[PDB]
RNA sequence: CGCGUCCCCCGCGAGCGCACGGGGUCGGCGGCGAUGUCGGCUACCCACCCGACCCGUCUUGAAACACGGACCAAGGAGUCUAACACGUGCGCGAGUCGGGGGCUACGAAAGCCGCCGUGGCGCAAUGAAGGUGAAGGCCGGCGCCGCCGGCCGAGGUGGGAUCCCGAGGCCUUCCAGUCCGCCGAGGGCGCACCACCGGCCCGUCUCGCCCGCCGCGCCGGGGAGGUGGAGCACGAGCGCACGUG
RNA sequence: GAGUGGCGCGGACGCUACGCCGCGACGAGUAGGAGGGCCGCUGCGGUGAGCCUUGAAGCCUAGGGCGCGGGCCCGGGUGGAG
């Protein structure tokens, strides 16, 4: 029940949304993985440009 | 057994700023001393205004401090704001400006000083004028904040130009039944 | 399961807690709800007030000289009084000074 | 040099001593003037009544200018109009007292609270005891006791009430500055009547204490002061 | 140095300064060189703490 | 400045010591030894410190100089006074009053030095 | 003030070198515990 | 930027710029003073009347 | 910070600040925007007028690229071109107007809100207001259209 | 209770001392003091006197013949996430923010990039939409014209905290007399803000007329007066944190 | 206020300014709200040159007390590592 003067909003949380929560603790470890996979690429293509 | 209503006994002014920042708290100590030991009412207002919340000391823009200092009998006078002085980009001409403010935005500094203007602080304003003799005390707009457009009479109640709280404005976000004679009705 | 239908019992007690406030007594009433034939004309009366300003600064400043021809041309007992005269530091300054010296 | 500044600081200290003594003699001679007034006031009232009875005619003395209104009933179960009038008379607490001058506008306020007050026309000595013992001043919205002459003079000096005797004069003889003198006094915090009330609930006419007591408020002022 | 003592760091025999050392302290490769540094600059009583 | 680094030190200094509805300051130059703007011996240009001597008897007077105040070693100059109970108290009254050196601490220092002299004075 | 004094540099022996640095304006920036 | 440039208000509040245009210190503390009855006390009556 | 919250002052108090008569029940007015026309009609009328009902034409595949037309005023138009131009074009006697390309700065229309300072300009904008033209012409300049 | 003076009838004495005088002192006293007494309010047990029904709960009303509770330990109930509103604190401020990305033990941290500021919200509103999209008076050329000019210029009113000017005034057997310091008759400049009047922009309706023109018409703009808008009228937002809902 | 004319080397307390102090008036209270906790529990960054096998935590107490209260500090016993 709405109290007083306050914004009308429709929260999209009516599904089983808690099962499908994607938490970003992968993020700081992902940037290490993506960087080591980018340097070791560039070290293979030794005189070639690294962007390609 | 005295019939006094204790509803309106505790006054809701401020006795100190809620901010724990020391520089602003060292300034209060300097104007607590002046508010009481000077006959001036300038130092009463400046002390009272140092206590006030961010919303109560709004940013007075450069163009008002141009406008409200071009007035007659205001020449060779120092403009005092207890809020801040923000740079107004759509004003070209910038005179000499003796200005005291807690903060000035670095682009307004860049503007004021280059036009041979001097910027003081409230510690220097006391040394320049303890009683505040020859000072223009200003404030920015306090119905400035967009928050005030939602206040007053109810949006959905006749002769109210009140901004309603809508998720997003388009052609189908609160437009039909309360707003048109064609729909249910118009207020 | 019947209930109490209506009352106005505690209502007078509630109305005077913030006071039965008389409405916002302000100068300059709005021109809201004024007959829009009259309001057209009054809006035109303000529209052309500039038209008779050279008549105005002349006439209102000839009446300024009329103030310079009219104002330039214009021009319980006794015993307590002598104490009340002496006993305050504006009118009894020299009077106390002659009491003080009068012990010689 | 300081040969001047020692001697200059003494002269200003002397100037303020003789400024006190000049004010002090005025406060005496104003009080001695009042002792003549109260004699002449008291005696002319009896004088007029004798030259009436000599002729055989009646001297109706002036309806009293001044009342002393004491609240007698409690703070619980009081009508809203009756609350308002009691707190315009500054009777907010049981056995509070204030001086109320009589006119048409004030007797109609004193008849609308007749159960909840014990009022009447106070004596010159009844005014004395209330202003000396129970006399407190409303200085800076603070109930500061009238202990020195330079409290009434500080507040009421512009109406030439410069001592306690001037205030007693202003109260008893309801002058042109009665409002500024009565409102200066804090409502008198009187004790419970020493000996006992007759009957709080009913009017004085029906063997009670509630309402008018013409000379009989003086019997109860000394009972309470 | 009032706030550094009020922090609690033993700074009493620091000879002078917001302390700045010569650039041959970057060139160290052993702790015995580094301990004998803090003895001379008299900040060793802060590690003894 | 003195007033600035008080508004930091006043509540959250390491020397600060709060218990039993009491507040003190365990600073090496606080005398009366309470958390105060007057007696704090880190903050000011001028700092009178009074301590018991490194020897058995006598009182040292710790004088803070004018020049090196960012210089924690060359700052404090110490002088030990191993004299009678009168002309140890007198030396301190002469060091403060007749040098204009922090005359707020003129009497607070002499009550201390006296109580140090009273301590290193044997029991019967 | 905005006065930036002449901060010395110390050799590893604990004695002051003849090479001196002007105290950077960072060290006079407002002391804010807040 | 600094909100206040000179924070040594030891120096400010006793500098002769401010010290001219103050009012005088009212350091005389006034405690509560007892009432005395005119009936009971004569030389409290003689102070008033 | 849980310690600063209200729940920490309601330990001991029975109801936990949610009424003793009307108990803290789960959903006593329906879940969310329930009864918007029925038992919450007044809330949805008093503060959200126009909420219920249709209005105007549906536009199915609407992209926010075709309707892209961001506006600069004549008020802040001299911010887009540097301070070095404005002083030089004022100082110089030749009467050569500096070109203000509005498409470069990110805007596609120039509206005429502000008071433009009295030196000739050239505005290479895509769209123009009528008042925006009059001010540029009034000071004495060109309104160059661009594609 | 002076004399040296200014009329109508007949400017500081020199001390003492006592005190009903801005809240108590005595410059008065006397007893008992080591395994038998001294104090210790509190805390153990006990007795007397007066008071005193059992808590929690819903309730108009509970000691209730309302319900839960034999007793004790431990466990046990407004959380976290997203969104929104408002208040408050911080930073920068017509901006602001890297939050995604990239660069270089604690460290999965921190530091940095600005042609990584895309983008978010803000800076512009309004209309269903096509769209449009936020000041002007006068003074000269052509008692008047569209228009060639022309300096000037974001209103007006009333109330407004503060500031400004100052007629005059604030003293030492004295008279001019400068300089500061301060108060006040009276006067103005008036911040914020409020009420009112104007104006301005979009929608729509009535009125009426002029203009533009590579494309002259089922074209394009303009004007006056009402009226609808979550607008303008010399920006306040954005980010972060906390509180409450 | 200030110009210019007519012997003795002496004087208590203070003011964590978030402090200290003075004067007046007032103090019911369910639902409910807000504030202040040098109230209490558990972890964290600091910090106390902290405390501890010459006995930590805990637990008991006719011990001494403190705070309006939440609670806390000591004495005695017990215990064995924080």
């Amino acid at each position: 029940a709405p109290s007083r003067n306050g914004m009308i909003l429709k929260p999209h949380f009516h599904k089983d949304w808690q099962r499908r929560v994607a938490t970003w603790f992968n993020q700081p470890a992902r940037k290490i993985r993506r960087r080591k996979a980018r340097q070791a690429r560039a070290r293979r293509i030794a005189p070639r440009p690294a962007a390609g | 057994g005295v019939d006094i209503l204790h509803n309106k006994d505790r006054k809701v002014w401020r006795k100190e700023p809620k901010s724990q920042d020391m520089y602003l708290r060292l300034l209060v100590k300097l104007y607590r001393f002046l508010a009481r030991h000077t006959n001036s009412t300038f130092n009463q207002v400046v002390l009272k205004r140092l206590f006030m919340s961010r919303t109560k000391r709004p940013p007075l823009s450069l163009s008002r401090v141009i406008r409200k200092m071009k007035l007659p009998d205001r020449e060779n006078k120092t403009a005092v704001v207890v809020g801040t002085i923000t740079d107004d980009v759509r004003v070209q001409e910038v005179p000499k400006l003796k200005v005291c403010a807690l903060r000035v935005t670095s682009r307004a500094h860049s503007r004021i000083l280059k036009a041979e203007g001097k910027i003081l602080t409230f510690h220097q304003l006391a040394l320049d004028s303890p009683k505040g003799r020859g000072t223009v005390l200003l404030s920015g707009p306090r119905k400035g904040r967009e928050v005030y457009q939602h206040f007053g009479k109810a949006p959905g109640t006749p002769h109210s130009h009140t901004k309603p709280y809508v998720r997003s404005k388009g052609r189908k976000f609160e437009r039909a039944r309360g707003r048109r004679a064609s729909w249910g009705y118009k207020n | 399961a019947k209930s109490k239908n209506h009352t106005t019992h505690n209502q007078s007690r509630k109305w005077h807690r913030n006071g039965i406030k008389k409405p916002r007594s302000q100068r300059y009433e709005s021109l809201k709800g004024v007959d829009p034939k009259f309001l057209r004309n009054m809006r035109f009366a303000k529209k052309h007030n500039k038209k008779g300003l050279k008549k105005m600064q002349a006439n209102n400043a000839k009446a300024m000289a009329a103030r310079a021809e009219a104002i330039k041309a214009l021009v319980v007992s006794r015993k307590l009084h002598r104490l009340a005269y002496i006993a305050h530091p504006k009118l009894g300054r020299r009077a106390r000074a002659r009491i003080a010296r009068g012990l010689r | 040099n300081f040969a001047e500044l020692k001697i200059k600081r003494l002269r200003k200290k002397f100037a303020q001593k003789m400024l006190r003594k000049a004010r002090r003699k005025l406060i005496y001679e104003k009080a001695k003037h009042y002792h003549k007034e109260y004699r002449q006031m008291y005696r002319t009232e009896i004088r007029m009544a004798r030259m009436a009875r000599k002729a055989g005619n009646f001297y109706v003395p002036a309806e009293p200018k001044l009342a002393f209104v004491i609240r007698i009933r409690g703070i619980n179960g009081v009508s809203p109009k009756v609350r308002k009038v009691l707190q315009l008379l500054r009777l907010r607490q049981i056995f509070n007292g204030t001086f109320v001058k009589l006119n048409k506008a004030s007797i109609n306020m004193l008849r609308i609270v007749e159960p909840y007050i014990a009022w009447g026309y106070p004596n010159l000595k009844s005014v004395n005891e209330l202003i000396y013992k129970r006399g407190y001043g409303k200085i800076n919205k603070k109930r500061i006791a009238l202990t020195d002459n330079t409290l009434i003079a500080r507040s009421l000096g512009k109406y030439n009430i410069i001592c306690m005797e001037d205030l007693i004069h202003e109260i008893y003889t309801v002058g042109k500055h009665f409002k500024e003198a009565n409102n200066f006094l804090w409502p008198f915090k009187l004790s419970s009547p020493r000996g006992g009330m007759k009957k709080k609930t009913t009017h004085f006419v029906e063997g009670g204490d509630a309402g008018n007591r013409e000379d009989q408020i003086n019997r109860l002022i000394r009972r309470m002061n | 140095p009032a706030l550094v003592m009020s922090k609690g760091h033993r700074i009493e025999e620091v000879p002078e300064l917001p302390l700045v050392v010569e650039d041959k302290v970057e060139g160290y490769k052993k702790t015995k060189e580094a301990v004998l540094l803090l003895k001379k600059l008299k900040a060793w009583n802060d590690i003894k703490k | 400045s003195a007033h600035l680094q008080w508004m930091v030190v006043r509540n959250c200094s390491s020397f600060l010591i709060k218990r039993n509805k009491q507040t003190y300051s365990t600073e090496p130059n606080n005398l009366k030894a309470r958390n105060s703007f007057r007696y704090n011996g880190l903050i000011h240009r001028k700092t009178v410190g009074v301590e018991p001597a490194a020897d058995g008897k006598g009182v040292v007077v710790v004088m803070k100089r004018r020049s090196g105040q960012r210089k924690p070693a060359t700052s404090y100059v110490r002088t030990t006074i191993n004299k009678n109970a009168r002309a140890t108290l007198s030396s301190i009254r002469h060091m403060i009053r007749k040098n204009k050196y922090h005359p707020d601490l003129r009497m607070a220092a002499i009550r201390r030095a006296s109580a140090i002299l009273r301590s290193q004075k044997p029991v019967m | 003030a905005c006065a930036r004094p002449l901060i010395s540099v110390y050799s590893e022996k604990g004695e002051s070198s003849g090479k001196n640095v002007t105290l950077p304006a960072v060290f006079k920036a407002p002391i804010r515990p807040d | 930027m600094h909100k206040m440039l000179n924070t040594d208000l030891s120096r400010i509040l006793k500098s002769p710029e401010i010290q001219r245009a103050l009012r005088a210190p009212r350091k005389k503390i006034h405690r509560r003073v007892l009432k005395k009855n005119p009936l009971k006390n004569l030389r409290i009556m003689l102070k008033l009347n | 910070p849980s310690r600063l919250r209200k729940t920490r002052k309601l330990r001991g108090h029975v109801s936990h600040g949610h009424g003793r008569i009307g108990k803290h029940r789960k959903h006593p007015g329906g879940r969310g925007n329930a009864g918007g026309m029925h038992h919450h009609r007044i809330n949805f009328d008093k503060y959200h007028p126009g909420y219920f009902g249709k209005v105007g034409m549906r536009h199915y595949h609407l992209k926010r690229n075709q309707s892209f037309c961001p506006t600069v005023n004549l008020d802040k138009l001299w911010t887009l071109v540097s301070e070095q131009t404005r002083v030089n074009a004022a100082k110089n006697k030749t009467g050569a107007a500096p070109i203000i390309d509005v498409v470069r700065s990110g805007y596609y229309k120039v509206l005429g809100k502000g008071k433009l300072p009295k030196q000739p300009v050239i505005v290479k904008a895509k769209f123009f207001s009528r008042r925006a033209e009059e001010k540029i012409k009034g000071v004495g300049g060109a309104c160059v259209l661009v594609a």
